[PDB]
């Protein structure tokens, strides 16, 4: 019966293992592991998840100038 | 400018308002927009005296793509050369310019015509007793040039090896070479009695392009590109019968080799005697004194030790004057050595004949200092439209990726990623339910994947045959032979020997598992396997193009890579994210977890005569 | 729409503040205008008698066919308080707003106006030429300044505070720019009549100071609705509040003045438009490789092309533009939907899409008569490359709040979860993991519950 401090996303299976991989390299961006489709994002870093997660994506993009 | 005030939103364009051509007050009726950034044409196609526009677009400029409504060309050099070859001067091409655009047309435009159609016809090479020479009639132009003298009415007889850097050094300068045949004048070279059957009949397409090659009365050395069952080959003929004389034709298989030779033998008046193949089977030679030789690049390209009949073929086929060569498959002239073909081989007019005019690298783009500039561009919607070619359904199916595939596809090394997106369980679940739903509507389906391991796995999950390059050829002739006929074979799984010059039954229907990168090349050739159905007279008939594609991987970047030549073409990938009865079918590949575990765990274990009793 | 807003306004108003403002006719006017054809006809079928009139003698009027119209007449009336109900003998006596039926009687047959349609001092300038160009310089300066293109003038800073403090054109100071909302974008695509109409609802919603009478600017825009473009208005008989209000409208474009604090205000086409509405500028034509031609030399439909087109080159006809990925991402990080774009793009489809469309579904129709489909003037793939953009935007959506675990029994998580599923702020429960989610809203109400 303990509280904690931390923020929900909601996400398919693929962009759930980009942000464990990302919290494999960056430690403090997720708490614990609550699904395959729901985790529980530090709430200081979550623009920071989306930030990098907009930009890793990319390489799957082809982008003509 | 014209003493014109920017506005307020001419920020965002990046010295490209153009804003400041007056527009004409009869501008409705004129079909055009000229923009003196890059001399590109902006032809609308619904307005009035369109087609009348689009025919002298067609000859005087490149089409970069042509959509529906408004089309859009490009004015390039090679262009201007092939509008000037064809006799328009420079004067009516800008009175017409003028006539058709609505905005004026602009000085710098105007001075680029002037300059890129003035200095042609130049310098030309000319063969004489299978020599090169390069022949201006102006004596100073041969004085100008100075910085590569390869030297061996004005001419001078450069090295045959040194003809391509000749070629490019001249295009860097501003007196492009003239590479024209006039076969009517040419009495050294022994003629040939080639001429069409009466009973041959050729689309008005194939004539509009031989009209780009043949328009002044002189073969014109370039590229013709013609969609997979739009009859490049009866083009090669009908050329071959216009120039009359001696013939040489390259293709990149042996098989293709046979089919050109009986294409030649059925099309034409050519007889077998005047007919010669070189081959490893075949290497006797036409005793007359002029006729056909069909072959293979890696034949005549062989820097290896060659045999020493195939060393005696080939100092006949070099110690002769060739009065025509057709490269098939021209893109694969730019590699190492097959570049070398058009050196070796003394010939007078070079068509290239493709169905896919593009590359990977930059090197496509050395066809015109090799062949010569692209002739014709068929426009593969029009032949679509008018039941020439099969009218596709191209799609993009998205296969969305499972947890743990993608937990082992995001810790791995990028040649097991490869096998690793591609053998996804939703991906054979897509494509099984493909093939029953495509088997169910009666078409016969070729399922592509150049992966051989995946190809093997999922016909052997799917109970279809597979053909690759290990396959037995007799066994490949009867899985060929059942597919075409027994009507329990709809479905037969091909490598990459599918994409490459080999002959396939027809199909309507085809799955693209894997692929070879982002090649468009192969991208296009696989959709060419599909485009020549029978069923093209049937009204409402679509034949469907199928390109699944692993969801959040480098597959969809390979794909939009690949997809971009066919969008360039006109084609309109839809994607299909969801396939309505994924669940109702009665057997899915994987459907349990423990079966998707078991594919996991497979798919990551896979990666002195008395002496010589002695021997 | 346009009417529904403008009704659900006067609904908002209080009785007492809606009696008051039957007092001058053009009110009443414009106001009777804005009602259903059939309250308007039993309106004015019961402006004219004396006598108090029943209720079932306008259900007898009524077919039996429209008689859910009849119910929305009546219910649109009894809402704004146009009509009295009694109840006297046991019949439910309907009596017209006296205030209302006076002035709207006034109205019509000439009278005692007061001045509520103005005085006009004869006094002329060219409606077209002037009038005209200065509305439409004032309207695309704001237009302009709204859309972010870089402006040599910008408008004054009434109409910016109001947008900063409206709904929509978000502003933020840490980069120093002013933004574009989902709404600032959604504000495009009606037509002019309720663009105005809602800048003058939100102006209307702002209007709480003490030195702005309610009643009187109300009656100042019906009175602006009421005149003719044209002519000269004398400013005399006008309160204060209207006239420094005269003065945010000259601010605004509603109306020309030619000189600061003159005698005379002239009208402008907007002032008309105010009260109802009345190839084009801006029609477009989409390829399937994402290029955009659009028919336009207007720079406020350029600019507006720039929030999701990336444009290349720019004729006196049309720009030459791409729908390009990133240019949709701007679309996109700014608020704007998939759909706002794809309506717009289909609103100023060009007639050639149109012809293309019907000629496609004219084919399909007499193939597979059995289905029927949408027109898709615009193509499939763009649509769905949009989309798809749309999704691939929002590949996560974020909540934060908190979750509740680690409990050895399972009773009261059970209990905390239910509690949460009650007050509706519970996003997840599950017993296997024994964790539930709230939101951050949520999260005061569950923490007060465990503490207590």
């Amino acid at each position: 019966a303990r509280a904690r401090k931390g923020a929900l996303v909601q996400c398919d299976p693929s962009i759930k293992a980009l942000i464990l991989q990302i919290d494999a390299k960056m430690s403090d961006i997720v708490l614990e592991e609550l699904d395959d489709t729901h985790l529980l994002v530090n709430p200081s870093k979550v623009e920071f998840v989306k930030h990098e997660l907009n930009r890793l994506l990319s390489k799957n993009i082809y982008n003509p100038m | 400018p014209a003493d014109f005030v920017p506005d307020s939103v001419s920020g965002m364009f990046r010295s490209h308002d153009f804003s400041y051509l007056r527009l004409r007050p009869d501008h409705a009726s004129r079909p055009l927009w000229i923009s003196p950034s890059d001399g590109r044409i902006i032809l609308e196609s619904f307005s009035p005296l369109a087609e009348q526009a689009q025919d002298f677009l067609v000859t005087i400029a490149e089409p970069i793509s042509r959509p529906s409504h408004i089309h859009e060309y490009k004015i390039t050099a090679y262009s201007l050369y092939a509008a000037v070859s064809v006799g328009l001067e420079t004067d009516d091409i800008i009175s017409v310019l003028d006539r058709l655009s609505k905005v004026p047309v602009a000085e710098s435009i105007i001075n680029f015509i002037k300059g890129a159609t003035i200095s042609y016809g130049k310098v030309k090479l000319v063969i004489k007793h299978n020599r090169y020479f390069v022949e201006t009639t102006q004596a100073d132009i041969l004085q100008m040039l100075l910085n590569d003298s390869v030297i061996g009415v004005h001419s001078f007889e450069i090295a045959n090896e040194s003809v391509e850097v000749v070629k490019k050094r001249c295009q860097e300068i501003d007196y492009p070479v003239l590479e024209e045949y006039d076969f009517r004048n040419d009495h050294r070279n022994p003629d040939l009695d080639i001429d069409l059957k009466p009973s041959t009949q050729i689309r008005p397409y194939q004539e509009k392009s031989l009209s780009k090659m043949f328009g002044n009365g002189r073969a014109r050395s370039g590229i013709i590109v013609l969609p997979c069952g739009a009859g490049k080959t009866l083009v090669g003929i009908t050329a071959a019968c216009t120039i009359k004389k001696s013939v040489i034709v390259l293709c990149t298989s042996s098989v293709s080799v046979m089919q050109w030779r009986q294409q030649f033998l059925q099309w034409c008046t050519l007889q077998p005697e005047n007919c010669a193949v070189f081959t490893s089977d075949n290497k006797e030679m036409f005793q007359t004194e002029s006729g056909l030789v069909v072959s293979t690049y890696s034949m005549v390209a062989n820097t290896r030790n060659r045999s020493h009949d195939s060393q005696k073929v080939m100092d006949f086929l070099t110690g002769r004057e060739w009065g025509f060569i057709i490269l098939d498959e021209v893109h694969v002239v730019p590699a190492a050595m097959f570049r070398r073909v058009v050196s070796t081989i003394a010939a007078h007019a070079k068509l290239g004949l493709t169905a896919t005019l593009v590359r990977e690298d930059d090197k496509i783009g050395d066809l015109n200092f090799l062949i010569g500039p692209k002739l014709y561009e068929a426009n593969w919607m029009e032949l679509s439209q008018k039941g020439h070619i099969a009218n596709v359904q191209c799609a993009e199916v998205w296969c969305p990726m499972t947890a743990e595939f993608y937990q082992e596809y995001l810790r791995e090394t990028a040649r097991k990623r490869m096998l690793l997106y591609i053998m996804n369980p939703t991906k054979f679940q897509a494509c099984q339910f493909l093939i029953q739903y495509h088997e169910r509507r009666g078409d016969k389906i070729i399922v592509f994947s150049d992966n051989v391991y995946a190809l093997q796995e999922y016909a052997l999950k799917m109970g279809k045959p597979f053909i690759y390059g290990s396959t037995p050829q007799q066994e490949r002739m009867n899985i060929l032979q059942n597919f075409q006929y027994n009507d329990q074979i709809n479905t037969i799984f091909l490598s990459k020997v599918g994409d490459t010059s080999i002959d396939l039954p027809e199909a309507t229907c085809l799955i693209q598992i894997s692929s070879h990168y982002g090649s468009r090349r192969q991208e296009a050739q696989r959709l060419g396997r599909i485009l020549r159905a029978k069923r093209r007279n049937d009204e409402g008939f679509n034949a469907f193009f199928y390109s699944l594609v692993s969801k959040d991987t480098q597959e969809m970047y390979y794909s939009t890579k690949r997809q971009a030549f066919l969008v360039d073409q006109g084609y309109a990938f839809k994607v299909i994210t969801h396939l309505h009865g994924m669940e109702n079918i009665p057997n899915l590949a994987y459907a349990s977890p423990r079966e998707r575990r078991e594919l996991l765990q497979e798919v990551l274990l896979k990666n002195h005569p008395l002496i010589r009793k002695m021997y | 729409s346009l009417k529904h807003s403008v009704t659900q306004y006067l609904e908002e108003i209080p009785q007492q503040v809606q009696n008051r403002l039957y007092t001058s006719p053009a009110t009443c006017l414009a106001i009777y205008r804005i009602l259903p054809p059939l309250a308007k006809f039993f309106i004015m079928a019961m402006v004219f008698n004396e006598n108090e009139v029943p209720l079932l003698d306008l259900d007898k009027w009524v077919n039996s066919n429209g008689k859910l119209q009849f119910q929305n007449a009546i219910k649109s009336m009894k809402s704004l308080h146009l009509l009295i109900p009694n109840k006297s003998s046991g019949t439910l006596m309907i009596n017209l707003n006296p205030t209302f039926k006076i002035s709207l009687r006034n109205a019509l047959t000439g009278g005692e106006v007061q001045n509520s349609f103005g005085v006009v001092v004869e006094e002329n300038v060219v409606s077209l030429d002037l009038l005209d160009e200065y509305s439409a310089n004032k309207w695309e300066t704001i237009l302009h300044f709204m859309v972010g293109t870089p402006l040599a003038k910008i408008p004054s800073e009434k109409v910016l505070n109001l947008l900063k403090h409206s709904k929509l054109m978000e502003e933020v100071n840490s980069t120093g720019e002013f933004k574009i909302t989902n709404e600032g974008f959604q504000f495009l695509l009606q037509e002019i009549n309720s663009q105005l109409w809602t800048l003058l609802l939100q102006y209307l919603k702002m209007i709480e100071t003490s030195k702005m009478d309610l009643v009187d600017v109300l009656h100042f825009i019906f009175m602006l609705g009421a005149l003719e473009v044209g002519k000269a208005y004398k400013i005399d008989a006008l309160s204060e509040t209207q006239r420094i209000m005269l003065q945010d409208m000259r601010d605004y474009g509603l109306v020309f003045q030619k000189h600061s604090n003159d005698s005379i205000f002239y009208p402008t086409k907007l002032a008309l438009m105010l009260t109802s509405d009345t190839i084009p500028d801006g029609s477009l034509i989409v390829e399937t490789n994402f290029k955009i031609y659009s028919y336009s030399n207007s720079p406020l439909q350029i600019a507006v092309l720039s929030l999701f087109v990336h444009l290349k080159a720019r004729f006196v006809n049309m720009v030459l533009g791409q729908i390009t990925r990133e240019s949709i991402r701007r679309a996109l990080t700014n608020g704007i939907t998939a759909d706002q774009i794809i309506a717009y793009l289909e609103t100023h489809a060009h007639p050639q899409m149109r012809r293309l469309a019907e000629e496609k579904l004219e084919k399909k129709l007499e193939l597979d008569p059995n289905c029927k489909e949408p027109l898709q003037v615009l193509p499939p793939t763009v649509v769905d490359q949009i989309r798809l953009w749309q999704l691939e935007l929002d590949r996560v959506i974020t909540y934060e709040g908190s979750l509740y675990s680690d409990f050895e029994t399972s009773q009261e998580y059970n209990l905390l979860s239910k509690y949460a599923q009650d007050i509706g702020v519970l996003l997840w429960k599950d017993d296997k993991k024994k964790k539930f989610f709230i939101s951050k809203e949520g999260n005061s109400q569950v923490l007060d519950f465990a503490k207590r």
